[PDB]
């Protein structure tokens, strides 16, 4: 076996490479050093960090949205610190109960929880400005950035594009552990059976095959190298037998292959409509479609099933039924 | 009335439906099938005779061609036409169009199967600034083994047949990312060294054991043009040569284990 | 943290839908033991002399009874609401006709409450029906009741923590939790939905598209009814020790006939049922209970789901009595 | 037939079963023994399944399942038209996937490279046991699987974490879930990452493996490495189904009540209670 795909055998300690950058080599603070055990199954050098504007600002940002939301679970907890620890998953802050409509609500009933969500927002656009320019500044393209702006969109989509369509901020996502999770159900439940939505469907089929790709293609890096496949770059400009065979290998498998760089671009693919199909998914509903599952039997796709209990009307249509 | 109705039992999102479709196999069809061919194409067949013009299909599934600007000077275009020129010392096994082929000569050297090499550029790779990327301690000697970790400087290699083999001379370090690939060996009775992937290369703190080949068979690895750097084609020529010997280095190994 | 095998499973839908009871065979065990403590049936006894309307002189419930029928449900009424207590938990020694006690006064309405349950929801109680035992199990104040806000624990037989007790805000979340199967669903369903008729259950549309003028902005209900409606399902399966697959196929929540059992529409009639009896019944025994019996808005205890079910989707695993006791209904 | 770098690794050897017999290629796939299993179970499942699917009521893709039997089979035979099928169908899966996976060793082996990809297949693999083999075996019936129809494998996967309660409370699913997640997020950083190096645009020059790790030491303060973010990229994908697995069993032979409710080892500590 190569044990060298499990774990390092024997580290490499050198000077430290530091790649000079457009702007900002000089808010790269904090000393660099090494972990022997991170070492072992990574690289052992920790930091330095880049220490720009926007991710100043995004810290900025972000720490406010924390502390509204730590503020008003604590509140929920009327501030007892025990009860705090031991009931945190439960804690939340909610969007409002009551019908606004779009206007503002009260500060009680979902005014923090909009307050929250827009430093959040701040702190998602500084922070992609990070991830941006940082590829710049390098000379790099900017294809995390565009991957990271549909994840953000998606968020967006859920937070607050989606209420503004339908006009009810009645439908954010809550903040907190549980709460943000009992979200999942209450939407589903109301939309009709997410399961039933087409673009449901999508992001699950996507986000299956990302776990598909990346263990195929970790896999098929660890079996390749000892021929160096790690060294992707080069290998792309200069093909090498480590992606001769990771092409063959795939080839007589399934009959086709991709090649070191375009197996890439599948991945990218993949992963970023996960997100675009979540989005397309959460933008027509409510605005376009009001139940999936009653939706999916207009147009003749839902499965039906015999009964197996007796058949059972609704009570509240037989005559001379209460209300 | 219905937010989202059109006429005729028509709604938007019956027709989103049909655009994401259509969007998807765009982009795996016409993008991504194409960006997968940019290696290994066009085709080879039982002689393509046809010289005065091509077959459509082949112009239809590639790309158009992109140009990488390297680093270090030079520029690579793909897809090209690069054809495998070197002789390989193999025979056809049979007439079937996917009959294997089988080594006629001794498949390690002959670097056929999995010993094959890729056809790289006999160049030695470089770091950030310019420096040879792979190179061994002596050269490079500000790096170190970490503190916790077997020197193996010194230790016996141990190869598939229990016999001592030779000599760890030295570790060649990965400057660009400061990680171990190879370590040098003298081979004992043979006044020369060799190069092993660190991959083939079970790290005891004794001794380094080495499964891919047999002790004889070191005398063979492929040998590079200078003491202290490597081409990138040296390395796929070393490194393909351990490879081989997986399926090679008995003949036991290349038929059924069961 | 975990329950050993083997489970008890049951099939509820179509197979290959995953419909049907998954239950521990220790926890059903130990809820028959305690259910089976239900006193079984006093002797019959003979129907002999004139009704207790022209004998004693202060019946206006059990009027038709003869003398020995009636104190044949005397009987059955110490044991089944203040067995410990006994007859003189409602009764002064020497008066036997003085509603002086409120257990008296309480007593009178609850017999006739009884008897509506029997006679106008058999819908839900079918011929199994209820009696005093079914909610009191042997004590005069039921130990599975609910107030205006949720109080901890369940079971008001055992007594709370400090954290526990309604006054402590800071336990106000994990009290929610607890009647809502430990979900973090920050709704009550008992003074939503149990406690009066003014809410509806239902939130999924029952078209494709939106419907205009019901879809945009103030028209919509909020987000948060979905939320509730689930709280009340949670806090529903958990009181009958069942799960969703009981009622529902999952397919589609808001469907009937095939994707319903029938236990689903016996469970519509029962959130009829309570409704009725905590409006027209229990609440406004408030007049007549003693402070102490009040909940810290001046109401009295309700009932909900688990007062009769504890658990169980049969109350008392379908145990009846009657047969046995007709003063208790139905009434022709 | 051939690309261009292909014939010199057309090599005979390398085969798990048969030797020489099976040792060739159609096309582009090559066969050995296992290829011929997989072909002979793919062709008796599928046959099995057209079959089954005549004998039902829709020809919608969409609407089409087989299904296991009532759970009053228990672990034994069932009639073909109720239950039967399925239990046919399930045996050929396994067949095909297993022939699949032993493959995909014996052309690693011919290639001369690691084994990683087949191992990696057998996570997918030993899911699919677990939903349909295991969890049915320790709660007694075939009945507890999944049906195989497009719309309808989805209904059961509802009606099974609906029967406790909320699902999204099983800590096995969260910890499924949060690798789900995580993998999805590091395919994307890795492929943008690799492609960002080697296609700067505006004829800039390509960049280094320097550069891939200046990029994320400067963005995130760390840089896991070129190889290693291969083994970890594996590792996160194979948890979604490694640790998933324990939520699954655990629900119906090891937890019979809601999933909320297990928290209570948490919530109910006496100390804080
Ligand atoms: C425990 C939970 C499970 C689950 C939960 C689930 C959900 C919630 C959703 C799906 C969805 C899907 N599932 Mg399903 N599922 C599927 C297959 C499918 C596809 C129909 C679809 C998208 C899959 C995908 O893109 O993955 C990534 C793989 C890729 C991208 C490679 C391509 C695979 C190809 C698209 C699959 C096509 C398979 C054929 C339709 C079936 C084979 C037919 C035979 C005759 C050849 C198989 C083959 C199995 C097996 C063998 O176990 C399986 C088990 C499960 N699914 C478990 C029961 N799955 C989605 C859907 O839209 O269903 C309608 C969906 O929303
Ligand atoms: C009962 C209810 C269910 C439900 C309810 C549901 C809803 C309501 C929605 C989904 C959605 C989705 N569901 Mg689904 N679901 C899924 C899978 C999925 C995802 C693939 C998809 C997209 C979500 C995502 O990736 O977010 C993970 C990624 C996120 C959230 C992006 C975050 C990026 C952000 C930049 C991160 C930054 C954070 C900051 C650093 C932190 C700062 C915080 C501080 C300041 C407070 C599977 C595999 C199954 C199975 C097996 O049954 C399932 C069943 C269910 N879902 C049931 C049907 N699901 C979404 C969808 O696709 O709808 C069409 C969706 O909207
Ligand atoms: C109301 C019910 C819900 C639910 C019920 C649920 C259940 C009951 C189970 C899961 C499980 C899982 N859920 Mg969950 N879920 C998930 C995500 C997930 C997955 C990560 C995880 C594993 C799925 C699996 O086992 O695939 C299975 C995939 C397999 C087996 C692949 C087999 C492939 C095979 C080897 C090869 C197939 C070959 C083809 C036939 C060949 C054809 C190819 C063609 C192209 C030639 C998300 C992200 C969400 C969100 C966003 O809400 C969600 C919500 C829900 N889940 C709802 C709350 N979920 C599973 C889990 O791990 O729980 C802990 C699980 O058992
Ligand atoms: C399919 C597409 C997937 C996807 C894609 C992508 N996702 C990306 C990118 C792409 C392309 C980036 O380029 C960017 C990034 O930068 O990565 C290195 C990023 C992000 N996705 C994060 C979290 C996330 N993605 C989720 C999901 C999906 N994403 C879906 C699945 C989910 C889920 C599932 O809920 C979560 C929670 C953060 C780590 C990060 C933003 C931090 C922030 O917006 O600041 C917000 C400001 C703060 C102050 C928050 C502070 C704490 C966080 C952890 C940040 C701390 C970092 C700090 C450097 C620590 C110092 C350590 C040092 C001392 C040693
Ligand atoms: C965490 C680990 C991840 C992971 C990992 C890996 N995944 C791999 C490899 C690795 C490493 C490979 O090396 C191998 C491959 O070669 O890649 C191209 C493979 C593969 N992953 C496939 C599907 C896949 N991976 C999924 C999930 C994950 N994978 C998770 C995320 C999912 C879902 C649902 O998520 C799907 C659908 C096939 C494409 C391919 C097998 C082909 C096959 O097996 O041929 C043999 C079988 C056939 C060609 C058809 C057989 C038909 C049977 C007999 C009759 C049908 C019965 C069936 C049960 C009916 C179902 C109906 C349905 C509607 C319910
Ligand atoms: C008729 C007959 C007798 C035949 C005998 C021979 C025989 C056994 C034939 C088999 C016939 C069968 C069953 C064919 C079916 C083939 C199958 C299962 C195809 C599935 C294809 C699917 C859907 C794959 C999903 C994954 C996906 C999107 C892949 C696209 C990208 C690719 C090609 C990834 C593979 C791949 C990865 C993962 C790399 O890392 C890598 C690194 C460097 C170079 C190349 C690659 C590479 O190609
Ligand atoms: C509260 C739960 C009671 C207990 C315990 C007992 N009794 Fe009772 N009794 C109760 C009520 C509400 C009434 C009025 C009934 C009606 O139909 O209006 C009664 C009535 C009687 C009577 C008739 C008295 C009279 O009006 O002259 C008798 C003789 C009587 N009760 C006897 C009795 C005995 C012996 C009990 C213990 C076995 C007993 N009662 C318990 C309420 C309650
Ligand atoms: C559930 C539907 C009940 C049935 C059936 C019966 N009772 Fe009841 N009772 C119920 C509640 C929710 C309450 C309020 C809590 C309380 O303690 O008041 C009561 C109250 C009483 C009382 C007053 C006892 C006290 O407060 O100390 C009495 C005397 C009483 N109930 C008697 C009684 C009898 C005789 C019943 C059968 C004819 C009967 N109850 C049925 C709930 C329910
Ligand atoms: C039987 C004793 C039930 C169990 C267990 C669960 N539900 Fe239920 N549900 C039940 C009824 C009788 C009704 C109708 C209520 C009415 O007054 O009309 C409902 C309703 C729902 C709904 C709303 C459907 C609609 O038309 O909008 C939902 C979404 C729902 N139920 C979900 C649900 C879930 C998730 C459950 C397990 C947690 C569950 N129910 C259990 C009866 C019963
Ligand atoms: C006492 C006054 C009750 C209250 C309050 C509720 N239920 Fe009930 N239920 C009661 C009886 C006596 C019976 C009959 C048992 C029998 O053998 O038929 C029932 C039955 C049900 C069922 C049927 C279960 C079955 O296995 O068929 C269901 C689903 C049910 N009850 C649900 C239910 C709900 C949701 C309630 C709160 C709204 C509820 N019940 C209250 C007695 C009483
Ligand atoms: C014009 C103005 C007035 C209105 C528009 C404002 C606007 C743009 C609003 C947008 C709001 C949005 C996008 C809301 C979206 C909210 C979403 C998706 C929330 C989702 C989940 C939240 C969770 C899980 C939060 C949990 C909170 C905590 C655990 C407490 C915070 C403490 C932490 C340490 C955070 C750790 C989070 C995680 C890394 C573990
Ligand atoms: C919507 C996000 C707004 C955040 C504003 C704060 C970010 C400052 C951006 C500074 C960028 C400077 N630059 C281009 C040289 O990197
Ligand atoms: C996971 C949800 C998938 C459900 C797929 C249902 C798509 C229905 C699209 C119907 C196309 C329109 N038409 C005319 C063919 O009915
Ligand atoms: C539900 C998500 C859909 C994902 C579709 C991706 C499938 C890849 C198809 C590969 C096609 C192969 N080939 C050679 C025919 O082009
Ligand atoms: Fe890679």
């Amino acid at each position: 076996a190569d044990y060298q795909t499990i774990y390092t055998q024997i580290q490499a300690r050198g000077p430290h490479i530091t790649v000079s950058g457009e702007w900002g080599d000089n808010d790269r603070v904090g000393k660099p050093f090494y972990s022997y055990w991170l070492g072992k199954i990574g690289d052992a050098q920790i930091g330095p960090i880049y220490l720009g504007a926007s991710g100043i600002a995004a810290f900025a940002f972000g720490s406010t949205a924390i502390l509204i939301i730590l503020f008003n679970m604590a509140a929920e907890v009327h501030f007892d610190p025990l009860q705090f620890f031991r009931q945190f998953f439960w804690l939340g802050l909610y969007p409002p109960k009551a019908q606004y409509g779009m206007g503002i609500p009260p500060l009680h009933d979902g005014g923090w929880w909009l307050m929250a969500g827009l430093f959040m927002t701040l702190s998602l656009g500084s922070w992609w400005i990070r991830v941006y320019s940082r590829a710049r500044a390098l000379g790099l393209g900017t294809h995390i950035a565009w991957n990271f702006a549909a994840a953000i969109f998606f968020v967006l989509c859920i937070g607050c594009i989606h209420p503004t369509l339908v006009g009810s901020w009645s439908e954010g996502v809550p903040f907190g552990i549980w709460p943000h999770i009992d979200w999942l159900t209450a939407f589903s439940i109301r939309y009709g059976n997410f399961y039933y939505c087409p673009w449901h469907g999508f992001s699950i089929g996507f986000a299956y095959g990302c776990g598909l790709l990346f263990a195929a293609h970790g896999a098929t890096i660890l079996a390749v190298a000892r021929f160096g496949g790690d060294r992707e770059i080069e290998q792309i400009t200069d093909r090498g037998t480590a992606v001769e065979r990771a092409a063959l290998f795939w080839r007589w498998t399934i009959g086709f292959n991709a090649t070191i760089e375009s197996v890439h671009r599948w991945g990218w693919f993949f992963s970023l409509m996960v997100m675009v199909s979540a989005s397309v998914g959460i933008l027509l509903t409510g605005t376009f479609v009001d139940n999936w599952y009653l939706w999916c039997v207009k147009h003749g796709a839902a499965p039906d099933y015999p009964a197996y209990l007796p058949a059972t009307p609704d009570p509240a249509s037989l005559p001379g039924a209460p209300k | 009335m219905y937010h989202g109705a059109l006429a005729q039992h028509l709604d938007i999102a019956q027709l989103v439906w049909y655009a994401q479709w259509l969007v998807i196999w765009t982009v795996v069809l016409l993008y991504l099938r194409r960006e997968d061919r940019r290696e290994g194409y066009p085709l080879v067949e039982p002689l393509g005779l046809v010289k005065l013009a091509p077959e459509d299909g082949q112009v239809y599934e590639l790309p158009y061609p992109k140009t990488f600007v390297l680093p270090h000077g030079g520029t690579v275009t793909v897809p090209r036409r690069r054809p495998e020129t070197r002789e390989l010392k193999l025979a056809q096994t049979d007439g079937f169009e996917g009959a294997p082929l089988q080594p006629t000569g001794n498949p390690l050297v002959d670097a056929v199967g999995p010993a094959s090499y890729a056809e790289r550029a006999e160049v030695v790779d470089a770091t950030v600034d310019g420096k040879a990327k792979i190179v061994p301690l002596r050269v490079a000697t500000d790096f170190s083994i970490a503190e916790g970790d077997v020197d193996p400087r010194g230790l016996p290699v141990v190869a598939a047949d229990g016999v001592e083999a030779g000599t760890v001379t030295d570790l060649w370090v990965d400057r660009s990312e400061h990680y171990f690939r190879y370590l040098e060996l003298s081979v004992a009775g043979s006044a020369r060294t060799a190069l092993i992937p660190l991959g083939f290369c079970d790290v005891k703190k004794d001794k380094i054991v080495v499964t891919s080949i047999l002790s004889e068979q070191f005398a063979n690895v492929p040998r590079l043009q200078s003491r202290d750097q490597i081409t990138l084609r040296e390395e796929d020529k070393v490194s393909a040569y351990y490879a081989g010997g997986l399926l090679y280095a008995t003949p036991e190994r290349a038929e059924s284990l069961l | 943290c975990f329950e050993p095998p083997p489970a008890t499973t049951t099939q509820t839908g179509f197979r290959g839908l995953s419909m049907g009871e998954v239950l521990h065979p220790a926890t059903v065990k130990a809820k028959k033991e305690r259910d089976a403590q239900y006193p079984p049936a006093l002797a019959a006894v003979k129907a002999e002399g004139p009704p207790v309307s022209q004998v004693y002189k202060n019946v206006k419930v059990l009027g038709n009874l003869t003398e020995a029928e009636f104190l044949r449900t005397m009987t059955a009424i110490t044991e089944w609401v203040s067995p410990q207590e006994g007859c003189t938990y409602c009764h002064d020694e020497n008066n036997l006709a003085s509603e002086a006690k409120y257990p008296y006064v309480v007593a009178r309405r609850m017999l006739e409450m009884t008897r509506a349950i029997n006679t106008n929801w058999t819908q839900h109680v079918a011929q199994t029906g209820v009696t005093c035992y079914t909610c009191h199990r042997g004590t005069p104040l039921p130990p599975y009741v609910r107030y205006l806000e949720p109080t901890l624990p369940l079971n008001n037989r055992e007594t709370p923590t400090h954290v526990e007790r309604v006054e402590t805000r800071s336990g106000y979340v994990v009290r929610l939790a607890k009647y809502t199967a430990y979900s973090a669903l920050n709704y009550d369903p008992f003074t939503m939905f149990l406690a009066n008729d003014k809410r509806q259950v239902r939130v999924v549309p029952q078209t494709a598209l939106p419907l205009v003028g019901v879809s945009r902005g103030k028209e919509r209900r909020p987000l948060s009814d979905a939320y509730a409606t689930f709280a009340l399902m949670m806090s529903i399966s958990d009181s009958l020790g069942t799960n969703c697959t009981f009622c529902h196929n999952a397919q589609t929540f808001e469907s009937w006939g095939k994707k319903s059992t029938p236990q689903r529409a016996i469970a519509w009639w029962g959130i009829r049922m309570v409704r009725d009896l905590n409006m027209n019944y229990l609440a406004p025994l408030n007049a007549s209970l003693p402070a102490s019996r009040l909940g810290r808005q001046g109401e009295a205890p309700q009932a909900d789901c688990r007062t009769c079910h504890q658990g169980v989707t049969k109350p008392l695993f379908g145990a009846s009595r009657l047969k046995d006791y007709p003063e208790l209904g139905p009434i022709k | 037939a051939l690309l261009s770098f292909e014939r010199k690794y057309r090599v005979r050897g390398g085969t798990l079963i048969g030797g020489d017999l099976f040792d060739f290629w159609v096309g582009p796939y090559f066969v050995g023994f296992f290829g011929v299993s997989a072909i002979f179970f793919i062709f008796l499942g599928v046959s099995l399944i057209g079959y089954a699917a005549s004998q039902g009521p829709t020809w919608d893709p969409f609407a089409i399942s087989i299904n296991p039997p009532d759970l009053k089979y228990g672990l034994g035979a069932a009639p073909l038209l109720e239950g039967g099928f399925w239990q046919a169908i399930t045996v050929c899966a396994l067949g095909a996937f297993i022939s699949w996976m032993l493959r995909e060793v014996e052309i690693s082996r011919k290639l001369g490279i690691g084994w990683h990809v087949p191992l990696a297949f057998c996570v997918p693999i030993f899911m699919f046991c677990v939903l349909q083999v295991f969890r049915p075996l320790l709660l007694g019936s075939w009945g507890h699987a999944f049906p195989y129809g497009i719309l309808s494998h989805l209904d059961w996967v509802n009606n099974f974490g609906y029967q406790y309660l909320n699902w999204h409370y099983n800590p096995g699913h969260m910890s499924s879930v949060s690798f789900l997640f995580v993998n999805a997020m590091a395919l994307g950083l890795h492929g943008g990452l690799i492609l960002s190096v080697a296609n700067p645009g505006d004829g800039d020059k390509v960049k280094t493996a320097e550069h891939e790790n200046q990029y994320f030491r400067d963005v995130v303060g760390y840089s896991i490495g070129a190889l290693s973010i291969h083994r970890l990229g594996l590792f996160l994908a194979s948890n979604i189904f490694l640790t998933g697995a324990f939520g699954t069993i655990a629900s119906g032979p090891f937890w019979t009540r809601g999933w909320p409710e297990w928290w209570g080892w948490w919530l109910d500590i006496p100390f804080w209670s």
